[PDB]
C-alpha cells in the first residue's frame, strides 16, 4: 500500500514571466527541503493548521523519503514531473497551499500496490550516482606548477572507464555487477543520461556559504528480469545506490 | 557559391541533446511540437569527431594561462602572463580569465615566447599579445564557426589598443526538428526505444570560407569534405546508424527544406516513418524547385542514400542530377564541382 | 493606383528580431500574443538585398567628412569639412556629428568640391553644401523611405539659410505578426572550455530566446507619389516596384540567423492594385489553431481568403474595381478552396508574378527596365 | 423608447461577416451587406436622395 503520485511542473511558457519553480529544479536542496516538509509533524496541524509560522526541522519528523525527476509527457506541451514516495501519508493541500505558481496543474494521487514474483519479467528506471570510493593523491593550490604531499585524500571519485571502452557497456556492466547483490539479474540496459548534477546548501550571528554539491547521475531504462520476489520489498522506498535523500532511489513498479 | 547539405537521419533519444533539466530539447514547428536538436550541439559533435580532429586547428580557452605554462618548462611564467592578460583586458577572477578566448594552434608559443621575453614592459608586452590574439585566425574551425572576442576596458591600460577582433562566421546550421511529432516517453503514472527521424540543414558559404582562411583553397576544400564526413558520421554525446538520405545543391542564395514537416508525418507503423518523410521532401523540393527556381541560375544537386535505397525523384523527375551511394563518393562528387579538388590530396593540408 | 503586396511565410524556429534583453518581438494583436518582425528590419533586409542593390543610391551616415575624404583624393579636407559641417547644422561633440544625414545620393563629388573649394570662406561653402544636401531628391530608397532631418539652431551662424529636407516617402510597411499564439521557447548553451581542467568545464552558462512562427507581411507602395519622389522616371519607378516584390519574396532578416538558419520562403502572395489601402490583419484576429488533418499554413491561408472574399462583397464599388493575383510555390495552397476564385488569377512562379504586376502598373516588362540602374 | 419614433436602424458588416448579435433577431430593421449600399439607404431615409444627382451639388 505505496504512496504514489505526481508533482506537475511547467518548465515552459514565456521566458519573461519569473518561474519559481524552474530554480526551484535546478538544485538538490530546494526540491530536498520542500519535499521534506511534505510530511509535516502532526503537533504542527493541531498548532498551526495554516502554514503559517517560520519551520523548524527539529519540530518535523525525520524520514527516509525519496523522489524522481522526471519530465517530457507529449502531445504537444512539454512538462516536468516529480514522482515521489515514501512511508508516511503526505499532503499536497498543505505542502503547496502558497505555491500554486510553481506547479503547472493541480496534483493526483490514488492508491498503488506493488507485487512480485520469482523469475518474472520488470520495466524500470533507475538513478544512481556513479561513485567509486578511492584513495587519491591531493592536488592544491595549482598556482602555475603542481604541489603534493605524501597524504591519500579519501574520497568518492567519479566512475572512469579505459579508452577502449564506450560508456555504454561500462555501465552495463556496472549494473550487471550491481545486480546478483541487490536480488536481481538483467539481460541488457540502456544508458540515455549520464552528465553532472549541481547544487549547493547553506548551513548554520553566523552567515551563509556556497559549496557546489557534486553527482555523477545515471538514468537507466528498459526491461527487467527478477531472481526471487522477497529480495525487492526491501528495495522500495530506500533506495539502491548512493544520494538515497536526493531522490535516486525510485523503483518503478512497471511489470510489463 | 553557397553549399547546402539536407541530410535525414535517423537518432535515437539515448544520444541526443538535453537541457538543464534533463530534457531533451523540444521546439514548437507548424503548430506541433519537435524533438530538437540545437545548432551548437551538432557544431561541437563535427568539431570533437574523428573525422575533423586532423582539423581541429582552434581552442576556446577560459585559462590561456595554463597554456602558456604548457611549453616554456620554466616554472615562474604564469603569474607574468596574468598580469599580462589582465592589462590586455580579460580579468582575473581564478586560474582563468573571465572572457573566453577563441585561439589557434600556432599563435600559442609566440604567447609563450611574449611572456618569456624580458627585455620589455607589462604595456609593450599586452600591446604585442593583443597583436598576436587578434590575427589568430588562420584555422578552420574558426573559418566555420566563427569568432566574436571583445576585452574588459575598465580593467584595462590606456594605451593599450585593439584591432578588429571579430571573424564572421561562414556555418549556417539550423536547429534539427524531427519530421514527425515527438514520441512521448511511457508515462510512470500508470534496441529499446525507436529513433526519431531529423532533418537537418547545413550551409556553407565557400567565399566567406577562403577569406576567412586568408585565401588558402585547398584546406578550405579539406575542411568541407570533413565537414560533410562528419555530419554523416556523428553521434552527440555518447556512444553506424548512417543518414537515411542527403542532398547536397550550391546555389547563391539559402533555402531551407524545413516546411516539408510543417505537416507532421504521422505514421502508426514504425517502419514507413522514414520513406513518407523522403517522399514529403521530395514533394516540397518539387515546389520550391518550380515555384521559386526558374532563369537567372538554376541550380543542381546530388542525392545519397545508403546503396540508393531511398530515392528522391518521384521516379520521374529529374530535381537531383545524380543519385550515388557511397558516402566518400559524396564527398568525391561534392568537392569536384568546386573545380579540381581531388580528396586523396586535399588531406595533406593542417 | 495603390500597390498592396500580402505574404503568408512559415519561418522555422528562430529568433529573427531581438531587444535589449533578447527576447523576440512579442505584439498584442486580438487579445493575444503574436510574433512580430518589425518593418525597419524588413526594410533594411530589403535595401541590404542581392536583387536590390542595383538601387541602394541611399546611405544613413554619421561619418560624412571621413567619405569625403575617400572620394576626395589623397589631399586632406577632414578639418574643413568638419567645420563646413558645424557651421552648416550638424553639431560635432566626438569623431562623429550627432545628426544621421540621409543626403544619401552618390553626388558626394559635388560636396567634396565644395569643401575643396579653396576660393570661397566657410559661410558661402555651408550655404552651397546645404544646397546641395536638400537636393538630393533621388535613388529609389529616399522615394521609398523620405528624409527628416533639420540641421541645429543652437548652432549655425544666421548667414546661411536652408531649403526643404522632407521628401514624404510613399512606401508603408505594417509589422509583420504570427497567424498564432506566439510560443517563445528557452534554449540552454555552453561554451565547454576545451582544455581539461579541475572542474567540469563551461566557459559560460546562459539562456537564449527564439521561436517560430507563421507570418502575414503587409506593404503597400503608392505608385503615383512614388513616381513625383523620383521627379519622373517611371522605368526607375517600375524597377523599384519589381525589385521590391522580389527582394521581399526572397530575404529574411539575419538576427540570429547563423545559429537559427530559418531562410525559409513564403507559401503565399497576393497582390493587389486598388485606390485605397486595406490591410487583412483582421483576418487573423481569431488565432489559427491546428487542426488534426490539415497544417497551420493552409489554415492561415484558409482564414485570409474568407477575410478578403468578405472585404471585397462587403466593400465593393462598381466605379473602383479590384483585382488580384495568388501566387503559392507550385500551386501548393490555393486560396479560394471552398467556393470563390477569389485572385483574377493564379500564378505558380515568381517571375511571370512580377511581369503580370509590371503589365498592370503599366505594360512594362522585366528586361527593359534594368537599365536604370542610378 | 417602443413607440413614437420607432429609430430605424441600418447595420452593416462586410458579406454578413458578423450578424448584429446571435440572440433573437430585428434589432436592426436591414443587415447590409454592402457600404454603397447602406449610403443608399440612408439617403433614401433621409428623403429619397439617389447617390447620383447628389454628386452634382459639389
Amino acid at each position: 500500500m505505496i504512496y504514489l503520485s505526481r508533482l506537475l511542473i511547467d518548465t515552459g511558457g514565456n521566458p519573461d514571466r519569473p518561474r519559481p519553480g524552474r530554480k526551484w529544479l535546478d538544485n538538490i536542496y530546494n526540491v530536498h527541503r520542500r519535499l521534506s516538509m511534505a510530511f509535516p509533524s502532526g503537533l504542527r496541524r493541531e498548532q498551526d493548521p495554516h502554514f503559517l509560522k517560520p519551520f523548524s526541522p527539529n519540530d518535523f519528523q525525520k524520514t527516509p523519503f525519496l523522489f524522481r525527476v522526471d519530465n517530457n509527457i507529449d502531445g504537444n506541451d512539454k512538462r516536468a514531473i516529480i514522482i515521489v514516495q515514501s512511508v508516511l501519508e503526505p499532503d499536497w493541500d498543505y505542502c503547496f497551499q502558497n505555491a500554486l505558481d510553481f506547479l503547472a496543474a493541480p496534483p493526483e494521487t490514488k492508491e498503488y500496490n506493488p507485487e512480485f514474483k520469482a523469475g518474472q519479467l520488470l520495466r524500470f528506471r533507475l538513478r544512481v550516482n556513479a561513485s567509486v570510493r578511492r584513495h587519491i593523491p591531493e592536488m592544491v593550490q595549482q598556482d602555475g606548477q603542481t604541489i603534493e604531499t605524501g597524504k591519500i585524500l579519501h574520497k568518492r571519485v567519479s566512475l572512469t572507464w579505459d579508452a577502449s571502452s564506450t560508456p555504454d557497456q561500462a555501465l552495463a556492466d556496472w549494473l550487471a555487477a550491481k545486480s546478483p547483490k541487490l536480488g536481481f539479474t538483467l539481460q541488457r540496459c540502456e544508458l540515455l543520461q549520464l552528465g553532472w548534477v549541481y547544487g549547493s546548501k547553506p548551513e548554520p550571528w553566523r552567515e551563509h556559504k556556497y559549496n557546489p554539491l557534486r553527482f555523477r547521475a545515471a538514468l537507466l531504462e528498459g526491461v527487467l528480469e527478477v531472481d526471487d520476489p522477497k529480495l525487492f520489498l526491501k528495495t522500495l522506498s530506500s533506495g539502491i545506490g548512493k544520494a538515497k535523500s536526493f531522490g535516486f532511489g525510485l523503483l518503478s513498479v512497471l511489470p510489463i | 557559391m553557397l553549399i547546402e547539405i539536407h541530410m535525414i537521419q535517423n537518432h535515437s533519444p539515448a544520444n541526443l541533446n538535453r537541457d538543464d533539466l534533463g530534457a531533451p530539447k523540444t521546439c514548437y514547428f507548424g503548430g506541433v511540437l519537435r524533438s530538437r536538436i540545437s545548432s551548437q550541439c551538432i557544431k561541437r559533435s563535427i568539431r570533437t569527431s574523428n573525422d575533423f580532429k586532423a582539423l581541429l586547428g582552434g581552442v576556446r580557452t577560459r585559462r590561456l594561462a595554463d597554456l602558456i605554462q604548457q611549453e616554456a618548462g620554466e616554472t615562474e611564467c604564469w603569474k607574468k602572463a596574468q598580469e599580462i592578460l589582465n592589462k590586455c583586458g580579460f580579468k582575473n577572477k581564478d586560474d582563468n580569465t573571465k572572457m573566453l578566448v577563441f585561439m589557434s594552434k600556432d599563435k600559442i608559443k609566440d604567447l609563450a615566447r611574449i611572456v618569456l621575453d624580458n627585455s620589455l614592459g607589462l604595456t609593450e608586452a599586452a600591446q604585442q599579445v593583443a597583436n598576436v590574439i587578434a590575427q589568430a585566425t588562420l584555422a578552420p574551425d574558426i573559418a566555420l564557426c566563427g569568432r566574436m572576442l571583445e576585452p574588459n576596458d575598465k580593467d584595462k591600460d590606456k594605451k593599450v589598443k585593439w584591432s578588429n577582433t571579430t571573424v564572421e562566421a561562414a556555418l549556417q546550421v539550423a536547429h534539427a526538428i524531427s519530421t514527425h511529432i515527438a514520441r512521448p516517453e511511457i508515462d510512470y503514472f500508470v534496441s529499446m526505444f525507436a529513433s526519431a527521424c531529423f532533418y537537418k540543414y547545413f550551409s556553407i558559404d565557400w567565399e566567406q570560407l577562403v577569406k576567412n582562411l586568408k585565401g588558402d583553397t585547398n584546406l578550405a576544400a579539406h575542411t568541407v569534405g570533413a565537414f560533410l564526413l562528419a555530419a554523416a558520421k556523428t553521434n552527440p554525446s555518447g556512444k553506424h546508424n548512417y543518414p537515411d538520405g542527403i542532398l547536397v545543391e550550391f546555389k547563391n542564395s539559402p533555402i531551407s527544406y524545413a516546411n516539408a514537416f510543417v505537416r507532421p508525418v504521422s505514421v502508426v507503423k514504425e517502419s514507413d516513418l522514414v520513406e513518407q518523410s523522403i517522399g514529403q521532401l521530395s514533394n516540397y523540393v518539387n515546389d520550391i524547385r518550380l515555384g521559386y527556381y526558374d532563369e537567372q541560375s538554376p541550380v543542381i544537386g546530388f542525392w545519397f542514400s545508403p546503396n540508393n535505397r531511398y530515392p528522391l525523384g518521384y521516379k520521374h523527375s529529374k530535381l537531383a542530377s545524380r543519385n550515388i551511394g557511397n558516402l566518400n563518393e559524396l564527398v568525391g562528387a561534392v568537392l569536384d564541382y568546386i573545380g579540381g579538388f581531388k580528396w586523396e590530396e586535399v588531406q595533406k593540408s593542417k
